[PDB]
This record gives structure tokens, sequence and C-alpha cells, in this order.
């Protein structure tokens, strides 16, 4: 059981064709168009002319951008990622001549120019191809196209089949072709079409050649979770779409592809948010980065100098040429992660020391600095950053300014500043505030010559310390903010808090200052939009309750569903019908809804008799699988509910002076089973 | 783990490994004490019910069988045991007239095993569990007191 | 419960950590479903021991004997008896229990009740398979049974006997003789009818049947709380928030502190299912007593001491209450103990 | 079972740390009353008839 | 470990110890559920007898 992206069963195909020329009756066409590639593409093709060479991969299919082609000819296939500049109608060359000394002389049509080639593939020819025949595809090639993490991945299949303009129904498991590793942003594709009558085009500028019937599938993949079965061989030899209907996503929570007779609570495998959202305050504003980093003089390290950082966006990427970092070690965030938040509050603790000292400006070191200079607190919550500058703090004399203590009586306390310059005595004698035996005036100046190692060199640290609290943000990243869609269940990101569910405006009331408020477990349920100030309360994307009732998979596969606790008519909106498969909304709306006392049953035929119970529903409520042929003529077996029964009502002839006696007995003998032990194992 | 990590960042992912299954052998155990003790009860109550089914004859109802319990006859089975359970069970219930403390020679007359059943202007002594009726003689009955009791009807009893 | 729901929530990150961490959802899910029609097998076969729906009989006087407080009362909807009407009240019964539809939490005002602070969470209540209603229908059709039957209902088909009639073998049973209750029947019958309406005047002032009833459903109560309150725990990681953890850190650093929460949280679920089969087996040793005394007391007369009763056992009657039973057993107790020379 | 002190101690470091952790003391605490009042009910039960 | 490690290292190995002795207490509990209610089942037989 596996969650990645996968063709979705019984998912949209759209189907192109071509000219047919010489079937048309007398009439052609020309469309092979540019699609998206969207996550992964899924390619079918029945043919039997081989008018089918290939595809064109890229994003604008130009010289200005690198591009992937793919042209199996005859013997071997060519792969090649160089930089083509493509025709507005890409074809391949000749066709055939008989006896001409022209005999399969295949002239690209396809590119105006190839240069800077980088990658650059030659294996055997695809499935089958140089096949000439009519009213029979006697070959269906399907492939699976993905590009993720800079490999190329292509996974095909071939099978015979005739039929005429059917994509043949049946299960298909694609074997790997290739991982190529050509690394390029791919978003568009083309087809490559064969289209040659001992010539590429017409005499001057039409068609006019042998166009066969170029008929193509395609589909696109979506995220999903699917139900692998591997055989022996390791083939997957069947699959279950967790997210097509009732029946698969019960064979998913019972991780089997047969369910028996009875009724199944379900995970839910239903839902997935589609399209995301950011909603971050009108900042506009870059930090005063220039300023902070690039200054005339810094501090010493035993006089820091903390500064603040208000409203602006923190955008790292002006400094990539202004400045280079040794160190940029973030702690409690990642890196990458930067980008995605907003903080409430932030400083800066700039300073210089020497280059074999820029490690101990970690939490939990030791040293003449982390001691008596600057000391990290333990749960710092920030980056620390840090660079060679000794082409401004070093001077061909000597820069003796950049104090620093070396003597003091305690180590100092996280983010403690200390300027008080007395004197130390460090014996035991007196030290009368006079220099002498065992009395060190306490701060000394760094010498920064530029003829220095680099252990010696200048180095100038900032410190930033940030905090997330609930109040408002005042340093944001540089995200750029989308609309606000309100009812679709999305993933959103509103003041660098993340989540997945159901926004819906809200009748919650906040303080002035809060921004998100939490339940009795520690979920945010609502958030305050910082374009809007409109606080909107959060629902999850996942309704719990529903138990799918079947009689068996191998005894039917039409089952019914129990919306627990949910009134009939707001089941399309309690389990967002319109963001399921149309096989779900079969099971929202219904001709046949029925409201127990245990919630919405859609699917069964609610009777007004009465049975002994079969498959418990609940509430008094039983289900079972029963025929109608003599309910109805030619008619098949369904779903019925009804109420069960107690037994037979029954009255008894009470009176006066009336007693039944009996005239003759019943010896009976019944059976009682009852385990004694069960298996003892170690 | 073993091939590809040194024993210092081996042990990291070995000590979660070993965890789990630990924690995987701790739920089978309880699991089946759980279970063991279900099954314990389960063979108490064989425990008794073969001693007061087949070592004798329990009063007891339900216990052994549906009917009036006669006997019982164990059979072995695989990880438990099966009972043959023999009752009675009355069944023709055929309608009557009665009334108790039949009044005669000015004193009621009860029955000692027996309802007083009627016939057409007849009446007699049955047996509860089967109609055997019998004449209404000095040994079917004994006296107690007047006539008070609140139906009291009047008869022979000869 | 949705294992899911509870660990991840809508998370696709951690949705697919707990994929390769382990099967145990699988496996947590069968003890409780077995757990769940163990709740309908045990009701079963306390009140369906007859498959004979008897009517009430049309006479309200059997010799004297009222009867008029446990027999069901047809004017409200619950065709329950009087003092049935009068246990389901003792009873709290503040949990899902009474109903609550999506549609409560889905519109709301001021803060999310806990009811649905677990719904959200992936934990959910199975209403049970007999109605209330339907357990009235089974406890009158025994009192019926009994009052026009006695013993005979329970051992084959319902043989019709005069009450009078026949508490005069119950009289036997005991070693007293037929002529102690005919020539007491006004007397007999008084003190009976005085028994049941001191029971009936003492279930509205003290609040005593919510001893071992409310006591359960306090008990599951609990653990469902318990286990809301318990997503809150860090368990080691640098927050309870899975949406913190996946703000702020990057996946091959959140995963080492989701994999804290996964941990914590799949031994949470564990702890909690492992109590419920511990209280499982508790109340299926209770609901099999009250099947041996509904057979031993309702459908026949026991000798065995102290088990219908404190006295010497007459009869007894059912009437159902929330989630248990309540038996109304008659007894002898003879008072006076004049001394005399043997 | 006092929890911190088999857990923990007498370490406020230990103990701050129990803190945030989780409260499964509590539950621990509560079963092992229940099953406390439970042996003098069974003593009642069998002796006080 | 808190004489030898900080707090940020000493906090990784005392919640490996906590976890660990929180479940040793969980495993004793649940011993102890299974033989009261084991010894429940003698008391009440002992009461009937
Ligand atoms: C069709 O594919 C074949 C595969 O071999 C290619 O033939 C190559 O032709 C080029 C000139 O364009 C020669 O330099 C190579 O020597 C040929 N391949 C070999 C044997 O290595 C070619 O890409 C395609 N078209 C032609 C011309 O056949
Ligand atoms: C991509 O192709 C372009 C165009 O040829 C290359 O740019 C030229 O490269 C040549 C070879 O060194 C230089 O002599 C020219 O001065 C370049 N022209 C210009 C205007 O840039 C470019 O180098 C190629 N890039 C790669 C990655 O190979
Ligand atoms: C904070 O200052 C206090 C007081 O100046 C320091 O405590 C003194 O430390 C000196 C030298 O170790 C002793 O001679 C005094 O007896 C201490 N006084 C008291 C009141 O204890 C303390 O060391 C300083 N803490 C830090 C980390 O700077
Ligand atoms: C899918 O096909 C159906 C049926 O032809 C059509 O109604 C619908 O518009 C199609 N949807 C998409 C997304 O192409
Ligand atoms: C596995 O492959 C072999 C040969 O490739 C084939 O004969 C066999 O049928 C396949 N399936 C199995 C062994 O299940
Ligand atoms: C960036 O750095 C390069 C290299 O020194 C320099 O040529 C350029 O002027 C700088 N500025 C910009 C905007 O590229
Ligand atoms: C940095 O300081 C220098 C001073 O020499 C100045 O010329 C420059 O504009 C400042 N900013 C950047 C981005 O280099
Ligand atoms: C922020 O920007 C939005 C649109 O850009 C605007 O409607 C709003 O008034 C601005 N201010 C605040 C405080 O949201
Ligand atoms: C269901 O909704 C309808 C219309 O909104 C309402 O009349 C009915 O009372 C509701 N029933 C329940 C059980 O919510
Ligand atoms: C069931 O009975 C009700 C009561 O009159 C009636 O309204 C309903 O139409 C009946 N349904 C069927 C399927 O017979
Ligand atoms: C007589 O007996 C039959 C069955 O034996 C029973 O159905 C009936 O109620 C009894 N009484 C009368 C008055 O028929
Ligand atoms: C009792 O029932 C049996 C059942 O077949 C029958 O053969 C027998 O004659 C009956 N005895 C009577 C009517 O006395
Ligand atoms: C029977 O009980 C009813 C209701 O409690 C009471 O009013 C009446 O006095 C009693 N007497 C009868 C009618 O038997
Ligand atoms: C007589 O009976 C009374 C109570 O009925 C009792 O307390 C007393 O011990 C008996 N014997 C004597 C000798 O009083």
């Amino acid at each position: 059981l596996t969650q990645d992206l996968f063709l979705p069963f019984f998912s949209n195909v759209t189907w192109f064709h071509a000219i047919h020329v010489s079937g048309t009756n007398g009439i052609k066409r020309f469309d092979n168009p540019v699609l998206p590639f969207n996550d992964g593409v899924y390619f079918a093709s029945t043919e039997k002319s081989n008018i089918i060479r290939g595809w064109i991969f890229g994003t604008t299919l130009d010289s200005k951008t690198q591009s992937l082609l793919i042209v199996n000819n005859a013997t071997n296939v060519v792969i090649k990622v160089c930089e083509f500049q493509f025709c507005n109608d890409p074809f391949l060359g000749v066709y055939y001549h008989k006896n001409n000394k022209s005999w399969m002389e295949s002239e690209f049509r396809v590119y105006s120019s190839a240069n800077n080639c980088t990658f650059e593939y030659v294996s055997q020819p695809f499935l089958m191809d140089l096949e000439g025949k009519q009213g029979n595809f006697k070959n269906l090639r399907e492939f699976v196209f993905k590009n993720i993490d800079g490999y190329f991945k292509i996974y095909s299949k071939h099978t015979p089949i005739n039929l005429v303009r059917d994509l043949p129904p049946g299960f298909s498991a694609l074997e790997p072709l290739v991982d190529l590793p050509i690394g390029i942003n791919i978003t568009r594709f083309q087809t490559l079409l064969a289209l040659h009558r001992s010539y590429l085009t017409p005499g001057d500028s039409s068609s006019g050649w042998t166009a066969g019937a170029a008929a193509y599938y395609v589909g696109y993949l979506q995220p999903r979770t699917f139900l692998l079965k591997y055989n022996e061989n390791g083939t997957i030899t069947d699959a279950v779409d967790c997210a097509l209907d009732p029946l698969s996503e019960t064979k998913c929570t019972l991780k089997s592809f047969t369910v028996e007779k009875g009724i199944y609570q379900t995970s839910n495998f239903r839902v997935q948010p589609t399209d995301s959202i950011v909603r971050f305050p009108n900042i506009t504003n870059l930090c005063p980065f220039g300023e902070v980093f690039n200054a005339t003089t810094f501090a010493s390290v035993y006089a820091w100098n903390r500064k603040r950082i208000s409203n602006c966006v923190a955008d790292y990427s002006v400094l990539y040429n202004s400045t280079s970092f040794s160190t940029f070690k973030c702690y409690g965030v990642s890196p990458t992660k930067l980008n995605d938040l907003c903080f409430t509050n932030v400083y800066a603790d700039s300073f210089v020391i020497t280059g074999d000292e820029v490690r101990q400006i970690a939490p939990g070191q030791t040293g003449k600095i982390a001691d008596y200079n600057y000391k990290l607190p333990d749960d710092f919550t920030g980056c620390v950053i840090a660079w060679n500058s000794k082409h401004i703090d070093a001077k061909e004399g000597g820069n003796f300014n950049y104090l620093y203590r070396l003597f003091r009586k305690a180590n100092l306390k996280p983010f403690e500043r200390d300027i008080s310059t007395e004197i130390y005595q460090a014996g035991s004698k007196p030290c009368n505030g006079q220099t002498g035996l065992n009395c060190y005036y306490p701060l000394y100046r760094y010498g920064f010559y530029p003829t220095d190692g680099v252990g010696h060199q200048p180095y100038r640290v900032v410190v930033l310390s940030f905090e997330l609290l609930n109040a408002p943000a005042t340093v944001c990243g540089p995200k750029k903010s989308t609309n606000l869609v309100k009812n679709k269940c999305v993933n959103f990101n509103f003041n660098g808090l993340t989540g997945t569910g159901v926004l819906t405006e809200s009748n919650k009331k906040f303080l002035p200052f809060q921004q998100f408020g939490r339940d009795i477990a520690d979920t945010t349920d609502a958030v305050r939009d910082p374009q809007t100030l409109e606080i909107l309360d959060i629902t999850p994307c996942s309704f719990g309750g529903v138990s799918v009732i079947t009689p068996g998979t191998n005894a039917s596969n039409q089952v019914a569903v129990l919306y627990q606790d949910v009134n009939c008519t707001e089941v399309p909106v309690a389990i967002h019908a319109d963001q399921l498969t149309p096989t779900w909304r079969v099971y929202s709306t219904g001709s046949n809804v029925f409201q127990t006392r245990a919630g919405c049953l859609i699917g069964a035929e609610h009777v007004n008799n009465s049975y002994e119970c079969d498959i418990p529903i609940g509430a008094g409520i039983c289900a079972s699988y029963q025929t109608q042929t003599n309910s109805r003529s030619v008619a098949s077996q369904s779903i019925i509910a009804y109420t069960m029964s107690l037994g037979a009502e029954n009255s008894v002839a009470y009176s006066n002076n009336s007693i039944a006696i009996p005239t003759n007995f019943t010896i009976s003998v019944t059976t009682e089973i009852l385990p004694v032990s069960m298996t003892k194992t170690s | 783990i073993l091939s590809r990590l040194d024993p210092p960042e081996a042990e990291v992912q070995i000590d979660r490994l070993i965890t789990g299954r630990l924690q995987s052998l701790q739920t089978y155990v309880t699991q089946q004490l759980i279970r063991a003790a279900e099954i314990r009860a389960s063979a108490n109550l064989a425990a008794t019910k073969m001693s007061e089914c087949v070592l004798g004859q329990s009063k007891r109802v339900d216990f052994c069988g549906k009917g009036y319990h006669l006997m019982s006859f164990p059979q072995s089975a695989p990880h438990g045991v099966v009972f043959l359970h023999v009752t009675y069970v009355p069944a023709q219930e055929k309608n009557f007239t009665t009334a108790p403390a039949i009044c005669h020679d000015g004193k009621a007359h009860f029955p000692r095993e027996g309802v007083f059943v009627s016939n057409g202007t007849h009446w007699f002594v049955t047996q509860r569990n089967f109609y055997e009726p019998q004449i209404i003689t000095t040994d079917n009955t004994f006296v107690s007191g007047s006539c008070d009791v609140v139906i009291g009807i009047v008869n022979n009893t000869v | 419960v949705d294992c899911t729901m509870y660990i991840c929530g809508d998370s696709t990150e951690c949705s697919n950590l707990l994929l390769q961490y382990g099967s145990f959802c699988t496996q947590l899910n069968r003890a409780l479903t077995g757990i769940a029609v163990e709740q309908d097998k045990n009701t079963q076969e306390v009140f369906a021991q007859v498959k004979q729906i008897y009517k009430t009989p049309p006479i309200k006087d059997f010799g004297g004997f009222n009867f008029s407080q446990i027999l069901p009362d047809p004017s409200k909807p619950s065709k329950r008896s009087f003092i049935e009407d009068l246990l389901f009240n003792k009873v709290t019964l503040a949990d899902a229990g009474f109903i609550k539809q999506y549609g409560d939490c889905l519109g709301d005002i001021a803060a999310r009740d806990l009811i649905c602070a677990q719904k959200f969470n992936g934990l959910t209540v199975l209403p049970p398979l007999l109605t209330d209603e339907m357990i009235a229908q089974y406890t009158s059709a025994l009192l019926a049974g009994t009052i026009t039957s006695g013993w005979t209902f329970g051992a084959g088909a319902a043989l019709q006997i005069p009450f009078a009639m026949q508490m005069a073998y119950r009289f036997n049973g005991i070693g007293v003789t037929q002529n102690v209750l005919y020539e007491n029947q006004k007397l007999i019958a008084n003190q009976f009818n005085s028994a049941i309406g001191k029971i009936q005047d003492s279930l509205s002032s003290t609040a005593s049947a919510l001893g071992k009833l409310q006591d359960v459903v306090n008990q599951n109560a609990q653990a469902l709380n318990t286990l809301v309150k318990q997503l809150s725990s860090n368990f080691g990681a640098i927050s309870s928030v899975l949406n913190d953890i996946l703000s702020r850190l990057d996946p091959p650093e959140a995963e080492v502190q989701i994999d804290r929460l996964i941990t914590g949280r799949l031994q949470s679920l564990q702890t909690y299912v492992t109590q419920q089969l511990i209280r499982a087996a508790e109340i299926r040793a209770s609901a099999n007593l009250a099947a041996t005394k509904m057979s031993e007391c309702v459908l026949g007369q026991s000798k065995r001491v102290d088990f219908c009763g404190k006295g010497y056992h007459l009869m007894s009657f059912p009437q159902s209450a929330p989630h248990g039973v309540v038996f109304l057993h008659v007894t002898y107790v003879p008072a006076q103990e004049k001394n005399f020379t043997t």
C-alpha cells in the first residue's frame, strides 16, 4: 500500500486523431498539439501503420531552453537532450522509396538547429514497428513518463489486440524502460508523427502525404494511494484505487482484494487537497540588510550592540554577490523554511572576533569568547551568520579597535553584557586599582594586520534571534500571497502557520492581538486572515464515521454506505462530494436515501417488512442482500434495509380458573460447545 | 543497517528496531494473557457443567439444555468439549378448568402433587407435567381449616 | 478509532511516515470491533431468552397483585414500565448516548465541545444494535410470560395458570404448604403491593441505581477524554503540534520529531485498547451472571441461597436499565421466632 | 506508585522534563487505586455476609 | 547523564530513560489489572460458595 503519483481508475482520457487523408474521403487534417505535462503523463496508442515515432519534452520548446527528444526510427532509438529550435509543426522525414537509391533516408524535419547538447542516449527500438495493414490495431503501446529529482523515467507495455476505435478495458502493468539523468524542468510535451509519401510534405506547402489515421490517448497522473499485488516474479498483477468508490476504500483499510459479508468502519482515502494558500500581511518593504551587514564599523565583542528588526521583509537573496558567508547555522528552524515563515520579534547582535573563535558562537561552547564575552543561551532559536572581513577590518599598520575581555571572575550568563573595565586582582593581594603583579587590565585590543593567517583575521558575526508567538507578525519572508479559497479543503499557510483543512467564515471573537485559536487538543481550530483581519475557523478535511455494507466480493460488488450521525440532506456537504470522484457522488445523493437513528443509509432500499437480522447496521436496523425475482419481473438481487424483528408476537389466554396441562412429551437432545484450551506458545 | 553504518551510527538505528520489536512482543503477550483469562472462564464453566449435568441432574433452569434436564453426555472436540443435553419438553398443552381447595363436608381439601382439574361436571387430580387424572381420594388430598379459600368449589372427595 | 486521523490528522507528510512505520492500525481496530459485537451478544444473551413476544393480558388484577408499576405503560411513546421510566432518569448518561449530529459541531459560535473534540480526532461511538424500546419489548414479554404461566414458558410453551394458584406452588417450593397462601392471600397480596410502592418511592430520592451503571458510563467517557487530552503531550519532540514541526523544520529534521509523536500516540492508542479489553472482560462476566440470573430467577425458582434475593426465593421480575438490567427479587423472610420445646 | 520518585527520583531537571513529556502518571494511578478498593470489596463480599 | 552532559544533550539521554521507565510502569499496571480480574473471579466464587 503506497502513496505516489498514479493514473486514477476510470479517469478522463483525451482522444486525439489525425488526417487519414486516404480514408477521410479526400479530406486531411493536421493536429498534434502541445499538451501540458502536469506531474506525469499516461500515453497510449493503438496503431498499425507505425506512424507514432516519439515525443518532445521541454518548457518553451525554443533555443533559449534545453529540451528532450525521442525518435525511434527503425534500428536503434535516439534520445538527445540538446537545445533544439523546434518547428511549429514537427514531424519525421522520409517514409519509403522503392529502388530509387533513396531507401530510408530519414532527415529531421523537427528542429532548425540543435546546440549545447548535454545528454545523448541510443538503444534498441521500442516495442514494434514497420507494420502495414488496416482494419486492425494489432499493437497497443502504453507509456508513463515521470520527471522527479532530475531523472526522466519511462515505463511501457506492449500488448496485442484487434479493435477499431476503442481503448480496450482491462488491467495494465507497465515495466520500467529507462531512468535517464537529464535534469531539466519539463512543463509541456508534443508527439512526433511520421507523415511522408515519397517526401515529407506536398510539392509546395501542404501535407498531401501518407496519413494513416494516427490516434492516441493522453491521461495525467494524480497523487493517490494504491494497493498493489506483487506476484512471485515481482510483477504487479492487480491493484486497487483506494479513492475510487466505497468498495475500494474498504479493500484498502483491510489490505486485501476480497471482502467478506459484513459492515466495515473505514479510513479516509477519499479527499485530497488540490490547491495551496499563502496569506501574508502587507509588508512590501525589504529589511535593512544593506546597513546591518555592510557598515563602516562593528561593535566590539564585549560591547556587542543588540538591535531589533521590526516591520520589513527578510529576503537574504540580496546579499548573494554582496557578501560571502563562511558560517550560516540555524537553530530551531531550517534554512529552507526561512522563506515561508513570519516572525513576531527579531534581534541582531553584531560584533567582530577572530576567525578561530567563530566556532565559539554556538549554544554550548566554552572559551575566551563564550565565557567572558558573548555566551549564547541553551534554547536559542535563531541563526548565526559569520563572514571574513579582512578587507575592511584590517589596516596595513594594524587595526587596534575591537577590544575583548580576557579576565573575569565568573562566566557570563546568556545574552549578558559586561563593560566593567575594573582591574581584576588575580592573586589574593588587594589590587588598589593599579596594574601590578597580579592585576591586569581586563580588556585587550585585537591586532588585525593584512598579513595574518586566516585564523587571526577579523570576522563579522551576526546573531539573529527570533520568536514565534501569538502576536502579529513583524518580519515576513518573501512568499507571495495567493487568493483565499474558503470552502474546498485546501492547504494553507497564514503567518508561517501551515496546515490542511476546510476554511470557513467563523463567528468566534479574537483579542486584538490574537492570530489563532486552539482546542482542548492543541490543534489550531481558527485563524485570523492578516490581510482582511477576518477570523475564520478550520475544519478537518476527513470525515469519520463512514461504514460500508457489502454482501461479499465473491457474491456481488454493489454496496451501501452509512454516514454516522449525519442528516441525509447534509451528506454531500459533510463528505465534500464535489471534490470526490463521480463514482462517489453516487452514494451522496441517491434515489434511496434512508435516515436511520444512527445516520444516513444510502444505497439500500428500505422495505416495510421485518426479518431476522443478517448484517447489523445499528439502532434497530439490519440489512441483507435479497433477490427480487418474486418482487419484480426479471429483477436482480439488491440490498434491502429493514427493522429487525424480535420474534413472533403471541398472547396467553389467562383467566381465573383455566389451566393448560400437557398430554404428551418430546424428548430432545441439544448440543453445547465450550472451548476448554488454546494453543500454548513460547 | 549493519552493512552500511558503523557501530556508533548503527546503534542508533538498531535501538529503534529493538524498541519496536520488544513492543510487538509485549503486545502479543498482553493479548495472550487476556485471551487466556477469557478461556479459563469457559473452562471453569465446562468443568462445572460436567460435574452438574453428567455426574448429576441439575435443577438449574437452562443450565443443562433447554427443557427439564434429564441427563447429559460429553464428547471431546479439538480444544473444547461438546455436551449432548437430554431434556423433557412437554408438548400437547390441552386446556382444562381448575380451582383450588374443593370444599367438601365443611372443610377445605388441597391436593398433594396435583392441581384439581375438571372434566365435564367431573373433577379429578393430576400431576403438573403430564395429564394423568385420578379420583379425589383421602390420600390424593390433605385437609386444613374451613372453606375460606377464594374459590373453593364444592365436591365429593371420596 | 480511525488511526490516521488521531495520529496524523490531515498530513500527507505524517500519513506517509505512518505507513512505513508499521501496520498497528489494523491490529488496534481488530480488537475494538471484537469488543463491539460482544456488547450486542451480551444484550442478546440477557434479554432474548424467549423468542415469543407475549402480549400483556388485558386483565390487570391477578388475585390481588397489582403489577401496574412494572408492566408497560401505553400512554407515552416509550412503552416502558413506570419503574423503567424511573430508572432511565437516575443515570445521567452525559455522553454520546444523547445524539450529537455532525452539523452540530460544524456550525459553532463559542468553543468546540469535547464530544467533537474526539470526533474531529478519529474517535467515534457506534450505537447499540438493539433500541432501548426493543429492550423494553423483551422485558414486557418476560413479565407477561411469567405472571401468566410461571415455570412453563422457560422450559417450553406457555401453559396458562391462575396467579394465586401459581404462588401456591411457589410457596410449596420453599417448604410452606399451600393453605398458608390461600388463608393469607389478601394479606400476602398487600405485603407485595406495599414493597413495590416502597421501591418505587425509594427510586426517586437517593440516586443509588447510579452506583454500578453510571460508574461504567463515567469510565468509558473518561477514557476518551484522556485519549483526546493526550494529544498535547510532546513525547520528547519540540512540540505537540504537528503543523509547528512541519512549518519550521525540513523533512529530514521534521521526520525525527514526527516519529516521536507517532510513537507516543500509537502507545496512547494501545493503552486505550488494552484498558478497553480488560473492561470488556469484566463486563462480559457481569453479563453472563445476568443471563444466568434471568433464566434462574425469572424463568424458574432457584434453591440457591442468596442468588435471587435474600430470603427464600419466590419469583423475580426484570426491568431494563441503561446499559444494564434490574431484578426485583421477591422472597419470604419468616419473622416472629417464637420459642418452643421440641 | 509515586511516578516522579520512580522515574526521576530527586531531579528538578528530570522532574521538569517529565512534566512536558506527558500525563500518564495520573491514568496509571487511577488504575492502581481501582484495584486497591476492589481488594477490600472482595473481602467484604466474602466475609461480611 | 546530568554530570557529564549539558541540558541540550542530557535531554536526549533522559528522554530515553523516561520512556523506558514509563513503559516499565505501564507493563506493571497492566499485569496488575489482569491479576486483579483473575482474583476477583475467585473472590466471587468464594462469595458464592
Ligand atoms: C536512425 O537511427 C540510426 C541508429 O543507428 C542512426 O544511424 C546513425 O546515422 C548517423 C548519421 O546520421 C551515423 O553517424 C551513425 O553511424 C549511425 N548509427 C550508428 C550505426 O552508430 C540515425 O540516428 C538515424 N538515421 C539514420 C541516418 O539512419
Ligand atoms: C551555449 O551556446 C552558446 C552559443 O554558441 C554559447 O555562447 C558562446 O560560446 C562560445 C564558445 O565558448 C563563445 O566563443 C561565445 O563567445 C559565446 N557567445 C555568447 C554570446 O555567449 C554558450 O557558451 C553555450 N553554453 C553552454 C552551456 O555550452
Ligand atoms: C553576578 O554578580 C554577582 C555579584 O557581583 C556575582 O556574585 C559574586 O561573585 C564574586 C566573585 O565570584 C564573589 O566574590 C561574591 O561573593 C559573589 N556575590 C554574591 C552576592 O554571591 C556573580 O558571580 C555574577 N554572576 C555572573 C554570572 O555574572
Ligand atoms: C470527463 O468525461 C465526461 C463524460 O464524457 C465529461 O462529462 C466531463 O466533462 C469530462 N471531464 C473532464 C475533466 O475532462
Ligand atoms: C515468472 O516468469 C517465468 C519466466 O519468466 C514464467 O514462466 C512464470 O509463469 C512467471 N510467473 C510465476 C513463476 O508465477
Ligand atoms: C555582482 O557581482 C559581480 C561580480 O563582482 C559584479 O560584476 C556585479 O556588478 C555585481 N552586481 C550585480 C547587480 O550583478
Ligand atoms: C556596501 O558598502 C560599500 C562601501 O564601500 C558601498 O559602496 C556599497 O554600495 C554597499 N552596498 C553593497 C550592496 O555593496
Ligand atoms: C492589505 O492589503 C489588502 C490588499 O492588498 C488591502 O485590502 C488591505 O486594506 C491592506 N491592509 C490590511 C491591514 O490588511
Ligand atoms: C434534517 O434536515 C431537515 C432540513 O434541514 C430537517 O427538517 C430535519 O429535522 C433534519 N433532521 C435531522 C435528524 O437533523
Ligand atoms: C412504508 O410504509 C410507510 C407508512 O405508510 C409508507 O409511507 C411508505 O411508502 C412505505 N414504503 C414502502 C417501500 O412500502
Ligand atoms: C385453549 O387451548 C388453545 C391451545 O391449546 C389456546 O390457544 C387457547 O387460548 C386456549 N383457550 C381457549 C379459550 O381457547
Ligand atoms: C405422543 O407423540 C408421538 C409423536 O409421534 C406419537 O407417536 C404418540 O402417539 C403420542 N402419544 C399419545 C398421543 O398418547
Ligand atoms: C395499583 O397501582 C395504581 C398505580 O400505582 C394505584 O393507583 C392503585 O391504587 C393500585 N390499585 C389497583 C387498581 O389495583
Ligand atoms: C425466647 O425467644 C426470644 C425471642 O423470641 C429469645 O431472645 C430468647 O433467647 C428465647 N429463649 C429464652 C430462654 O428466652
